[PDB]
RNA sequence: CCUCCU
RNA sequence: CCGAAGGUGGGACAGAUGAUUGGGGUGAAGUCGUAACAAGGUAGCCGUAUCGGAAGGUGCGGCUGG
RNA sequence: GGUACCUAACCAGAAAGCCACGGCUAACUACGUGCCAGCAGCCGCGGUAAUACGUAGGUGGCAAGCGUUGUCCGGAAUUAUUGGGCGUAAAGGGCUCGCAGGCGGUUUCUUAAGUCUGAUGUGAAAGCCCCCGGCUCAACCGGGGAGGGUCAUUGGAAACUGGG
RNA sequence: GGAGAGUUUGAUCCUGGCUCAGGACGAACGCUGGCGGCGUGCCUAAUACAUGCAAGUCGAGCGGACAGAUGGGAGCUUGCUCCCUGAUGUUAGCGGCGGACGGGUGAGUAACACGUGGGUAACCUGCCUGUAAGACUGGGAUAACUCCGGGAAACCGGGGCUAAUACCGGAUGGUUGUUUGAACCGCAUGGUUCAAACAUAAAAGGUGGCUUCGGCUACCACUUACAGAUGGACCCGCGGCGCAUUAGCUAGUUGGUGAGGUAACGGCUCACCAAGGCGACGAUGCGUAGCCGACCUGAGAGGGUGAUCGGCCACACUGGGACUGAGACACGGCCCAGACUCCUACGGGAGGCAGCAGUAGGGAAUCUUCCGCAAUGGACGAAAGUCUGACGGAGCAACGCCG
RNA sequence: UAAGGAACUCGGCAAAAUGACCCCGUAACUUCGGGAGAAGGGGUGCUCUGUUAGGGUGCAAGCCCGAGAGAGCCGCAGUGA
């Protein structure tokens, strides 16, 4: 459950450690995003030397979430922290790592990249 | 037995107060590579004195030994002076 | 590795190791055996470790472990501490 | 009071 | 137990860069005066103070390289 | 590698160069520009007769190259020990008191750290070099020396410097 | 064994800088370009790397497959088949040695790192070659091969086996330790030599030939002592960078005592004591740097450089650790962490071009994805030989020097 | 009080957070006092060793105060309110 203002962990190596949550894209009144949802966000703290530099906007894919998933066997997903990563249009992330575990929910909504780069999807 | 003997040393006994240890001061003159002058040069050393006999002014002889501590390289073979006060 | 004796002495060696340390283990408890007795106050028992402890000791010598001044060191310190006793 | 540049 | 890497923290140091700003150097023929060089038209110069578009002026003490 | 080298023709045919020419440093005239265009290591050339610019014809070194830029040493007794200075050229501290340091009258005795000296050991090979030889000399390889040390160790000398 | 010249002025002497003639180079760039012979060729990004190749060997350790067939056998279309294990051959796999060299690069290092200095009484020292004892007697396991289960897989865990020159038991062993004394002494810690006791500690056989089939040999080769030699380790005097617009630094720090560790001496590590040690002769910090043989230049003093070639040192994608051993705390190993490359049907694996070539990138700029071990030197082996981008050659480039 | 964490609001208003003791450590700047509880960290229960070392009182017996250690033990959590 991420909203405006939420900041996450990004989960990759794109240069951006902490992005601010600007907008919950897809739809008008939107409140929350979830595992697999694209956000608008600002970069608040930054790697020096990394290709996202500090105070980009960008955009992300959440990847993990503390509230975490539900699948339709009935059975939950939930992680320790909220991250996510910076992504072009198409969905490619722009970093060339993901870093951590990501949810099974992202082959779902075709971010095939990331799930292939991701050291586990659980 | 014929043994090479190691570098032998002597001077002035600077310090004292490290127990079964001293400074031995060996001064000399040391010619400036350019210039030529006798320059007073003074290279410390670090001897080791069992029975702490030694004092301020022993113009001892030291010899070469086993590192006897980080900085001790040498004994205390003999008190060929003793300076008094 | 990337060479055919490289992967040989890397599957050699572990298998050394394994029974390396074993003798220098038994070495070891052997040498504990002795420095236990001390305690107790107990001679007889001591010489009879010492002995045990003492192939033990030489048997890593053997196989190319303990460096024989290593070994000399060992029975060294062991006999002063069974002769400190009486 | 001042006296263009080479 | 020790322990690399990592994390957190407050300092230290070095470079780059910064709205703007300060003098400096340089630049055939710009403007203002004429301070210095002659007793340079109020001898000049040194230290210091103060004042003035600008060279400079004036005070005090000093120097002769008047 | 059928490569070096030999023979033998076709035969000196295939094998000349680049840079420089005010002065330093041995080496000039037409024309076209006209403070333009351009040149320049330094001094400096060009404003309508340019021996230093653009072109055109013309000559000393070293020898398929030599020009240009970069770096180092020299020249530079230009950081001066060798081997420089400070009245006016740059340079005497505004003047003391003084710690450390540097330096210290004469004699004599003694010492021997400095000083000097003999002897012994090492300072590879290559390179550069002394005799230098060999490979046809060479653009090259061997031996015996030498240098190489504010160096040991030891025995003297003792004027001088230092210590009593 | 030492040369000057131009340029401040109207002219002068002086002071003073500037400039020039010389030599040197890993050069680059122009323009131009014939050949030959020696030499030299990433100085930038210790940047990242596609591909190939750079360390493998010993069947006279080895059971075993898989071959061999001297011969007998062999049903019999003489066409093809075969049944035995020929001498012995090919040698995945096991065992040994080497892989710690050779090759590369100079990142770090202002340090006993280096260049000239000791103990050898503080050490180590396999291989090699000597002089000095032996391989005697116990077995038990385990690869391969097989059986089973995995792995799409890559790779691998169980089960029964089999061998070995793999391993372990025990006697007696001069080594080693302990103790009992001596002898003899040094440079204090001591050292060297000898004798007994107690304790411990040895090996391995595979080939060819002869066996009187009791055995006895011999090259190779296993194991033990005193040697020599070789290659390492520590310690020390003295040397050789800049900055004071860097003046205080240090708290295992300085010494002691004890314990442990180490091949080895030692705050080397720790415990418990003190309060030291260093520094204006420049500590500490910052900067820069591999050091040296040498090289360039110069009359020399000096100054600069430390590509190529030789030695010492250090490092091996970044960082940590130990294992194996005579010897790395590993240059083409491993273990772990990190950033990058590869594979993975996602669970997991594989690698390090500062080896030769080459590529991209950086840059003013620096080669061939070449042939051969014939030569020289290695490693392995008794040898034949194999492996060797060490090395020899060749390609390229007027980049030198000179024919 | 899930997730979020100033998006609320004129304004973090209110609330939350911090909070004891001991120890380490602490910048700019400065009127040289300060800044300073700067900041940022660590420890904290119980048991045994143990009527510890050491201290107060006392002739002693005893009573009282009491570090710092080592070895353990338990919990989600030890200035457990
Ligand atoms: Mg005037
Ligand atoms: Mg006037
Ligand atoms: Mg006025
Ligand atoms: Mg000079
Ligand atoms: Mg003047
Ligand atoms: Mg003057
Ligand atoms: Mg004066
Ligand atoms: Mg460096
Ligand atoms: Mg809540
Ligand atoms: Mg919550
Ligand atoms: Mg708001
Ligand atoms: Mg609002
Ligand atoms: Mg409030």
């Amino acid at each position: 459950m991420i909203q405006q203002e939420t900041r996450l962990k990004v989960a990759d190596n794109s240069g951006a450690r902490e992005v601010l949550t600007i907008k919950v894209l897809g739809g008008s009144g939107r409140k929350t995003a979830n595992i697999g949802d694209v956000i608008v966000c600002t970069v608040k703290q930054a790697t020096p030397g990394g290709v996202v530099k500090k105070g980009e906007v960008v955009k992300a894919v959440i990847v993990r979430t503390k509230s975490g998933a539900r699948r339709s066997d009935g059975s939950y997903i939930s992680f320790d922290e909220n991250a996510c990563v910076i992504i072009r249009d198409d969905k490619s992330p722009r970093g060339t790592r993901i870093f951590g575990p990501v949810a099974r929910e992202l082959r779902e909504n075709n971010f095939m990249k990331i799930v292939s780069l991701a050291p586990e999807v659980i | 037995s014929e043994r090479n003997q190691r570098k032998v040393y002597q001077g002035r006994v600077v310090s004292d107060k490290m127990d079964k240890t001293i400074t031995v001061v060996v001064e000399t003159y040391k010619k400036h590579t350019l210039y030529g002058k006798r320059v007073k040069y003074s290279k410390k050393f670090k001897a080791h004195d069992e029975n702490n006999q030694a004092k301020i002014g022993d113009i001892v002889k030291i010899m070469e030994t086993r590192p006897l501590s980080a900085t001790k390289r040498f004994r205390l073979v003999e008190v060929v002076e003793e300076a008094v006060i | 590795p990337n060479i055919k004796s490289a992967i040989k002495r890397t599957k050699t060696n572990n298998e050394r190791r394994v029974h390396n340390a074993t003798i220098k283990s038994a070495m070891r408890t052997a040498i504990k055996q002795v420095e236990a007795s001390v305690a107790n106050n107990e001679a007889d028992k001591a010489k009879t470790a010492l002995t045990e402890a003492a192939k033990r000791i030489d048997k890593a010598v053997k196989t190319g472990l303990v460096h024989k001044n290593t070994a000399a060191r060992y029975k060294s310190r062991l006999a002063k501490k069974v002769n400190g006793l009486s």
